[PDB]
């Protein structure tokens, strides 16, 4: 019955750091959300990025990660690449069942 | 017999029988030059077990930060408390007699002497009892020692026996009075039996890797011993409460009708129905009818109404009970308020809320085996599979600093607990903060009945069970990894709204995870070793100083000039850093060789100078003489230890060792060398058969007494209650006395 | 070398059902969940649901509790989702992904390249 709210697009220039907000509805995001950072590529290509708020996939590039800021998880990216040009997806566990965000439409200059 | 034979160095004193008096100048010369040659074997056997001690311990490097940006560094060594260990150092102890019998054999041209052999049955007794009964005393008042391995105990104690059986056995039953060189060369042969035991005691029967350790200040400048420790107005007819509450499981429910005002001395009629609420008859309660008839002087009335378990998770559910129909035998009474009563059941099966204890915990990396409880809360209905891992923090952990583990935990219907085992590697580290993760997955309900497999919409196979669980039989889902008959497997397999919502609070009650569902494991230094390290450091080039040592309060001035030649003497043993060990090793090996040498002598020309037969001098004077170094390892492990393992294990591989080496190796060379000249090796049999048939009775009779002292009202082997400890250590002593006055009389052939 | 590879486009009428595959290569199929996820164009992303193979245990949304069963062949090492009553809403893309059955874990590891799913007359 939740909903995750996100920011419809960030916007930067490559060697840049960007922060990407996860909120939740009911409350604050707590570490029992376990939020999940995922990332779409063109013609649908999805990439599980980090699990658990802060456990990164092996192969994923370092300079993703994952924290809880304030009352939200955020995703930041220190010097964001231009191939990281993506929609980023945020899922938050609920009691019984996963609630993904909109999705931001991360873009980057080039 | 008067006469003396010419000994290995000693010459004979001449002339032979020359008067009284002389007598007893020389029995006075050799006694006085025997017990000085018995402190010199005291304390190069002292120095021998102190670098076997170095020889058997692992060296290590220890940085001690400061807040200065000095850091100290230093160097320590931790010998292992292990039974290979105390089988090493109990051989250690055991040189003289092991060396005494060797040299009494190949000097006097390889002819059985009494001496050797009589000195290590005597040496038996002596640890068997003399040595027990000071280590059941030493041990401070109030504190008991106890054996915690007492299988080991039993073995290690009927193969040191079955020795000295055995010595019997080859002297008396197969061939009397001739040792074969097959009998000699397997009697030498159970010594490696008793090591690879004690390898495979170290590594299967105690788990040594995995026991508590505790460290302790040695003997050494930088020894530490590790060993094992433990780890931390008419009447009127009307219910009495009118709502009434019950479990599920409770099979019945009780309501208590009063009838009360009018007058007591009469008959009552009432009829009692239940009717669905949101329970329904059949399903969640027994529908009951009934009359209920209330005597003269008679006021309540209990009834019950069948609540029926199961197995499947609901809500909190209610029903009514209704009173009608109020009638008098031959008005006077009605129907009350409350008429009705709502009886609501809870129900019980959820399946559970999987959780840790705490999210961090702190654990010594001597901990060994380290349990984390998981629980489980809220209901503890079904078996469930909850998966676990270990993941690798900053502890980077395949056997370095942890072992890793995964699998899976089976909670069976009604536990609300498990524990998980891991392994955690012992460093000895002065400071450590290493960090590993445990991690717990979603809980899976693998076992239900047949009507939950239904609401719960599984798919899967389902394996009949021979469990009965209220009543119904109980499925378990078969896994991948599983492979059955599969014909024994079931495949269980437009709704009215009202079973719809029957499934979905049947899966309101799944399991599912808790609070803390990842254990952030610290692994920190030991303080035990932290603080025996603040110990040696308090309180701790060497060829000098062993001099300087050697030579420096009255008893200590008397002790110190008695053996200052000695330890003059031994001063010139190279230091134990040498060589790691060896290079004391090998000269200290030469010199109790030395002084068992002149001791073999002195005990013997002693003996024919007044006539005293081998055996006796053997038995009262030599055997008391070369088991100090026993007495003093057993009393030191009796006093620093925690349990009484080592102090008895320490007599019981002394007693062992005694034979398997002391009079395997001797009579197994003069049975080759009178072999290899096609003539047999003689031995009598008749003193030596008396003297170990006695030791096995009294060391049966020693462990009964030890195996006694198990009861609570005692505790344990060593201490316990001090006027126990006094009639135990009286009673021992009064064995070893019985003991050698005994054999004493027995060998002048009084029997 | 983890692959999920999925079954190709697919139109069907409304009202019918509809069975979609999943096939996961390189790694223990039986020991994973597989998670089964719904996308459509300008309402983001939905969670059908999550089956273990090894038991064919299941988790779904009370939205895709009837609409969508979970099914799984071992044998071949491929996951089924089956579609119910087809409606004009039900014009999607389908995911699977990886799960190692661990929430500190990622939940969506390794996803499938998404089959398109059309609902028209
Ligand atoms: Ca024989
Ligand atoms: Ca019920
Ligand atoms: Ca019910
Ligand atoms: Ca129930
Ligand atoms: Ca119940
Ligand atoms: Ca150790
Ligand atoms: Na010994
Ligand atoms: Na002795
Ligand atoms: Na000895």
């Amino acid at each position: 019955q939740a909903v995750v709210t996100q920011e419809s697009a960030l916007t930067t220039s490559p060697g840049e750091t960007v922060t990407l907000t996860c909120r939740s509805s009911t409350g604050a995001v707590t570490t029992s959300n376990y939020a999940n950072w995922v990332q779409e590529k063109p013609d649908h290509l999805f990439t599980g990025l980090i699990g658990g708020t802060n456990n990164r996939v092996p192969g994923v590039p370092a300079r993703f990660s994952g924290s809880l800021i304030g009352d939200k998880a955020a995703l930041t990216i220190t010097g964001a690449q231009t191939e990281d040009e993506a929609i980023y997806f945020c899922a938050l566990w609920y009691s019984n069942h996963w609630v993904f965000g909109g999705g931001t439409k991360l873009t980057v200059l080039g | 017999s008067y006469y003396c034979k010419k000994g290995v160095i000693l010459p004979i004193w001449e002339p032979q029988d020359p008067s009284f008096g002389d007598k007893i100048a020389r029995a006075t010369v050799y006694f006085v030059a025997m017990v000085y040659m018995f402190l010199g074997v005291s304390i190069i056997a002292d120095r021998f077990m102190s670098s076997i001690e170095v020889i058997t311990s692992q060296e290590k490097e220890i940085t001690i930060k400061k807040p200065n940006g000095e850091t100290t560094k230093t160097t320590v060594r931790i010998w292992n408390e292990t039974v290979s260990n105390l089988t090493l150092m109990a051989l250690g102890s055991s040189a003289p007699e092991i060396l005494l019998s060797v040299i009494e054999v190949c000097g006097h041209n390889f002819t059985a002497g009494d001496l050797g052999p009589s000195t290590i049955v005597g040496s038996a007794a002596f640890n068997m009892f003399i040595i027990i009964a000071l280590c059941v005393y030493v041990v401070p008042d109030g504190e008991t020692r106890k054996i915690k391995h007492l299988r080991v105990f039993f073995v290690t104690a009927a193969w040191s026996i079955f020795a000295y059986t055995w010595l019997y056995i080859i002297l008396s039953v197969i061939s009397p009075g001739v040792v074969e060189v097959w009998e000699g060369l397997l009697t030498f042969f159970f010594f490696p039996i008793c090591v690879v035991f004690a390898w495979v005691a170290d590594r299967r029967l105690l788990f040594y890797k995995y026991v508590y350790k505790r460290y302790r200040a040695g003997k050494q400048r930088g020894m530490i011993i590790e060993h094992e420790g433990d780890r931390p107005p008419v009447s009127k007819i009307f219910f009495e409460q009118g709502t009434y509450q019950c479990l599920e499981n409770c099979g019945t429910v009780a309501l208590t009708i009063i009838r009360r005002g009018g007058d007591l001395t009469n008959t009552v009629f009432v009829d009692f129905r239940t009717e669905d609420g949101t329970a329904n008859a059949g399903s969640d309660y027994e529908f009951t009818e009934g009359t209920v008839v209330f005597k003269p002087g008679d006021t309540q009335k209990e009834i019950r109404v069948g609540i029926i378990d199961d197995d499947i998770f609901e809500e909190d559910e209610n029903f009514l009970v209704h009173l009608s129909n109020v009638k008098v035998s031959s008005t006077l009474a009605c129907l009350g308020s409350p008429s009705t009563a709502t009886v609501t059941i809870f129900d019980d099966d959820h399946a559970g809320i999987f959780t840790f204890e705490e999210p961090v915990t702190h654990v010594s990396e001597s901990i060994g085996i380290m349990e984390v409880k998981v629980l489980r809360t809220s209901g503890a209905r079904g078996n469930v599979i909850v998966p676990y891992k270990t993941i690798e923090g900053t502890a980077r952990g395949g056997g370095e600093d942890f072992e890793d583990t995964c699998g899976e935990l089976e909670f069976q219907n009604d536990e609300i607990v498990k524990t998980i085992s891991v392994k955690v590697i012992d460093d000895e580290e002065y400071e450590k903060n290493k960090t590993f993760f445990l991690e717990i997955g979603e809980p899976r309900l693998v076992e239900m009945s047949e009507k939950k497999a239904l609401l719960l919409n599984e798919l899967g196979g389902f394996t009949i069970t021979g469990k009965y669980l209220f009543g119904q039989p109980v499925f378990r889902k078969v896994h991948a990894r599983e492979h059955p008959i599969l014909s024994t497997v079931i495949t269980i397999a437009p709704l009215t709204s009202k079973e719809e919502e029957e499934r979905r609070i049947a899966e309101m009650g799944r399991p599912i995870l808790g609070e803390h569902t990842k254990l952030e494991v610290i692994i920190e230094e030991s303080y035990e070793f932290k603080s025996t390290v603040d110990k040696l450091i308090k309180k701790t080039n060497s060829w000098r100083e062993q001099f300087i040592e050697a030579i420096t309060s009255c008893f200590d001035y008397v002790m110190h000039f008695l053996t200052v030649f000695w330890k003059v003497l031994f001063a010139f043993v190279p230091p134990t850093e040498y060589w790691n060990g060896w290079a004391c090793f090998i000269v200290s090996i030469l010199m109790i060789g030395l002084l068992t040498a002149f001791i073999g002598d002195l005990a013997s020309h002693f003996g024919c100078t007044i006539g005293l037969k081998d055996s006796v001098t053997a038995v009262v004077f030599v055997a008391l003489g070369t088991s100090v170094p026993d007495t003093f390892a057993s009393k030191v492990a009796a006093t620093q230890d925690q349990y009484a393992d080592a102090s008895i294990g320490n007599v019981t591989g002394s007693n062992a060792v005694n034979v398997f080496l002391g009079i395997g190796v001797a009579w197994s060379i003069a049975a080759i060398y009178h072999a290899a000249n096609g003539e047999q090796f003689k031995v009598s049999p008749g003193t030596l058969a008396f003297s170990v048939t006695l030791f096995t009775i009294f060391a049966f009779i020693n462990v009964g007494v030890l195996l006694y002292r198990r009861r609570p009202e005692i505790g344990g082997e060593l201490g316990g209650p001090r006027t126990a400890k006094l009639l135990t250590s009286c009673l021992f002593v009064l064995l070893w006395l019985l003991y050698i006055f005994f054999s004493s009389l027995e060998a002048y052939c009084h029997i | 070398q983890v692959q999920l590879q999925q079954s190709g486009a697919e139109l069907a009428r409304p009202g019918a059902s509809v069975k979609l595959s999943c096939k996961a290569t390189g790694y223990s199929f039986t020991s994973y969940w597989m998670q089964w996820v719904k996308q459509r164009p300008g309402q983001g992303m939905e969670w059908i649901g999550a089956i273990y193979p090894g038991d064919v245990t299941s988790r779904y949304t009370q939205k895709f509790k009837g609409k969508a069963t979970l099914t799984a062949d071992k044998s071949s090492s491929t996951a089924f989702m089956q579609l119910r009553s087809l409606a004009s809403e039900d014009s999607a893309v389908y995911y699977c992904a990886r799960w190692s059955g661990y929430y500190g874990s990622s939940s969506f590891d390794y996803w499938g390249q998404g089959t398109t799913l059309t609902v028209s007359s």
